[PDB]
């Protein structure tokens, strides 16, 4: 889930 | 969008210059390895940063986007680390402070192997005289080629940088075939970087089931994806 | 040697079909691996003709035309493979009287993935309506780009093919713009050639790990 | 010397 935070936060 | 702001909203999106904040000393396998796994995962983050922000990535389904950045992440890594060596002859530049000769690869089994074709392939693009905006281009390909409507935009959006990157060739003046002939040579140096990458992974994931190097969360989420 | 030279140089060069026969019952992991197996052996030994045929290829070192052979026979192989079955979609043409469909790939462990990126792959190339001219190019440019002075030579010979590929490109009569951007898209797609054929030697190891079927003289060879 | 017989010896 490490990748998909990261391209849905800013 | 023109192929030229295409071109400077990838140069806006560049990743920001990375150090591994490592004082200078003599590399020795536990050393060497653990800098260069510290600095991949770091180079990640900025990596999905940079991804984000070429045009239309963003408008990828979840899906596509994470399958595009899971795949070509050390394809990606490793032309970033071509172009920052393309002035050093004989070295490859991972970061300032992590700066490695083919030598020194031979302290850890199955490296200079690696690092010998990451060299002979930099040495190409520096032949060919490698431009920065050609650079930009290329590596904004890899993620969006390695597709192994949401289809529909990421065609639309690799069409989109590939003209681009037809532009910057014709920008430099030359001769019409060699403007063809220079569009092929980056492209199919491409393989290379392709293969230079797989190696690499394959090194990794035997460190990482050695338990060799500390495997940081996103590095490791990154590698079993990639395997897997 | 000019390029259209060049070209017609590939297009005779081209090898001949190899014929297999499809097995009498229905496949089974071993028989239709018994099958890919010994079609891959008898296409390769065609494929080394191949090569010697390609201008300047013989004048290289030896070590190095085994060298660019040893790295890209699958690459090669599935090239072929893809464009023998560019007339055929949902199907893959191994050989005339060898049609695998995509759902025969289940008798195999593993080889369903692999037939699906050939598919997916073969309807990219269906879609940009590659021609036979420019097949015969990319070919040879597989095998000549993967350098995976003899090496001065080589990079002259891959030009040289890759200059028959404009030239091919440029009587199609479109645009210099699109001949250009067609050009980018023909070779953007070898690396979609590569990732198949890396999975598909990957699957041809680990069934020699598994004995499902036996493999060594020439495959074994050119496996290692 | 498959490899090797195929490209010299034939
Ligand atoms: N080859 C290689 C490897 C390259 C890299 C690596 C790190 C940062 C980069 O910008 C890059 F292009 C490659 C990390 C590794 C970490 C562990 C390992 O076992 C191998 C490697
Ligand atoms: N994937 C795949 C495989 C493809 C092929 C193969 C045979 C002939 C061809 O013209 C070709 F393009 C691929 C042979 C195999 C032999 C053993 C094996 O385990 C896998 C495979």
């Amino acid at each position: 889930h490490k990748l998909v935070q990261l391209l849905t936060t800013t | 969008l023109s192929p030229e702001q295409l071109v400077l909203t990838l140069l806006e999106a560049e990743p920001p210059h990375v150090l591994i904040s490592r004082p200078s000393a003599p590399f020795t396998e536990a050393s060497m390895m653990m800098s260069l796994t510290k600095l991949a995962d770091k180079e990640l983050v900025h990596m999905i940063s940079w991804a984000k922000k070429i045009p239309g990535f963003v408008e990828l389904s979840l899906f596509d986007q994470v399958r595009l950045l899971e795949s070509c992440w050390m394809e990606v890594l490793m032309m970033g680390l071509m172009w920052r060596s393309i002035d050093h002859p004989g070295k490859l530049i991972f970061a300032p402070d992590l700066v490695l000769d083919r030598d020194e690869g031979k302290c850890v089994e199955g490296i200079l192997e690696i690092f010998d074709m990451l060299l002979a392939t930099t040495s190409r693009f520096r032949e060919l005289k490698l431009q920065h905006k050609e650079y930009l281009c290329v590596k904004a390909m890899i993620l969006l080629n390695s597709s192994m409507d949401s289809s529909r935009k990421l065609a639309h959006l690799l069409n989109a940088v590939t003209d681009a990157l037809v532009w910057v060739i014709a920008k430099s003046g030359i001769s019409s075939q060699q403007q063809s002939m220079r569009l092929a040579n980056l492209l199919m140096l491409l393989s290379h970087v392709r293969h230079a990458s797989n190696k690499g992974m394959e090194h990794l994931l035997n460190m990482k089931c050695k338990n060799v190097v500390p495997v940081y969360d996103l590095l490791l989420e990154m590698l079993n994806a990639h395997v897997l």
